[PDB]
């Protein structure tokens, strides 16, 4: 089994890197679903590299984007995560709209900073559609499904 | 001299913002470098010195807005 | 273009009418596993006469195959949803907000409590149309209540 | 044949037919607008700095 001894989500490699080499283990290069493996690959990359640059926002740029991909954070952490940074943004928004070339950039700062600073307006997306993120859900629950029907079969 | 305006201008707002600023600095920087290259003519001196006059208006407009530019009396 | 765009707003209204009357999932018609027959005839690969190398390209064509069939059906199913939007967008109603510009009049100017107004109308758009209302802790109740505690002693 | 069982529609394909096109962002009229109305401000405000106003209508002194 080599790579396939490790669960898809529980190694230590990202997602994408661990991707690869359980596709380049199950398939030879000539396949389609080494192909189609490579670019699902390539597309959980570009999840990681979408979750990694609005985490280093909070985290810094070396973040370790497995325990952010393992265990996304929840509600609570990222409210605890946006006040944690809230006095740097209140003193650079202020220090923006001192240096804004006009007082309509400097209210237009102030208040694009207000509205972004409020905890409350981060959009969520299982609190704005939640039977969209019941089917995101069921759309890997579903394959899951699938495997343990072959497993099943077998 | 309507109908020319409208004309430049309804071809000018089909471009792009970054079209309209590269295409006017071209402009502006090849005909002050042909009053540049010629010296020690009249003409181009006097364009220079309105060149400098229209950087003294859009100045003494900048120092007082709400007045106009600042008129000796 | 702006009666382009009132078509196209149009039609996207029709798209989600006439995919909330039939109060389908939303990402059940964009996912092409749902238009793929899982009750195909499956051909037995000891008919169709291979050599050595020759099963797993039998195995990715009839997996190519049926995937472009699920895809194409995809295809067919939206020139479908796109014809019936298209015949109702027609009938329609058409009356949406204009997008919120600074008032300026022929010779006049514009002020600043109006464009201030306009990016008030902006930023009222960023906050989402169900949030949680995560509590940031007032510092009132957060003195009060340390305090409390130092009345007890800890 | 265990693999003629399986969905034939890739996980990718699934990705790439839900996730279509990339999302359009709340902040990004504000931002746009916000930088275009920064020069409706700059022209045609009587306050502004760099006004339109004494170039157009220029001034009788």
């Amino acid at each position: 089994l080599g790579p396939q001894m490790e669960a898809l989500g529980a190694s230590d490699l990202l997602l994408s890197e661990q991707i690869r080499v359980i596709t380049e283990h199950r398939y030879t290069p000539d396949r389609l679903q080494y192909k189609e493996g490579m670019k699902l690959a390539d597309k959980i990359a570009a999840q990681e590299a979408a979750l990694k640059e609005e985490l280093k926002v909070i985290y810094g740029d070396n973040v370790d984007v497995k325990h952010f991909q393992a265990s996304p954070r929840t509600p609570v952490q990222q409210l605890f995560d946006s006040l944690k940074n809230a006095a740097a943004n209140k003193e650079r928004a202020a220090k923006e709209a001192a240096a804004a070339a006009s007082p309509y950039l400097a209210y237009a700062v102030t208040k694009k900073q207000e509205v972004q600073a409020d905890p409350s307006n981060i959009p969520f997306d299982e609190v704005l559609y939640p039977q969209l993120s019941e089917e995101l859900l069921e759309l890997e629950l579903s394959d899951i499904r699938e495997d343990e029907i072959a497993l099943e079969k077998a | 001299i309507e109908a020319e305006a409208a004309s430049i201008l309804d071809r000018h707002l089909a471009k792009p913002v970054a079209q309209i600023r590269k295409e006017q600095a071209s402009a502006y920087a090849s005909l002050l470098k042909r009053a540049e290259t010629a010296k020690g003519a009249k003409w181009a001196e006097k364009y220079l010195e309105d060149v400098k006059a229209v950087q003294w208006f859009d100045a003494s407009v900048a120092e007082a807005p709400a007045s106009g530019p600042k008129v000796a009396a | 273009k702006k009666q382009a765009t009132e078509n196209l707003m149009k039609l996207l209204q029709a798209y989600k009418d006439i995919g909330d009357a039939k109060s389908e999932p939303l990402l059940k018609n964009h996912n092409p596993r749902t238009f793929e027959d899982r009750d195909y005839p499956v051909p037995d690969f000891r008919t169709q006469n291979l050599k050595a190398g020759d099963v797993p390209k039998f195995f990715d064509t009839v997996i190519s195959t049926r995937a472009s069939a699920a895809i194409a059906s995809k295809d067919k199913f939206w020139a479908g949803r796109k014809t019936e939007a298209e015949a109702a967008s027609a009938k329609a109603s058409a009356a949406f907000p204009r997008v919120a510009v600074p008032e300026w009049k022929k010779g006049k100017t514009v002020s600043i409590e109006n464009l201030n107004t306009v990016t008030d109308k902006y930023a009222a758009a960023l906050v989402p149309k169900r949030k949680l209302a995560l509590p940031v802790l007032p510092e009132g109740v957060k003195k009060a209540v340390e305090d409390f505690a130092a009345s007890v002693g800890q | 044949d265990r693999v003629l069982s399986l969905p034939a529609v890739s996980k990718n394909q699934v990705l790439e037919n839900v996730f279509h096109t990339a999302p359009k962002a709340p902040v990004e009229h504000l931002e746009k607008m916000v930088s275009a109305n920064s020069k409706v401000y700059d022209a045609l405000n009587l306050q502004s700095k760099r006004v339109l106003i004494w170039q157009v209508k220029p001034a009788l002194f």
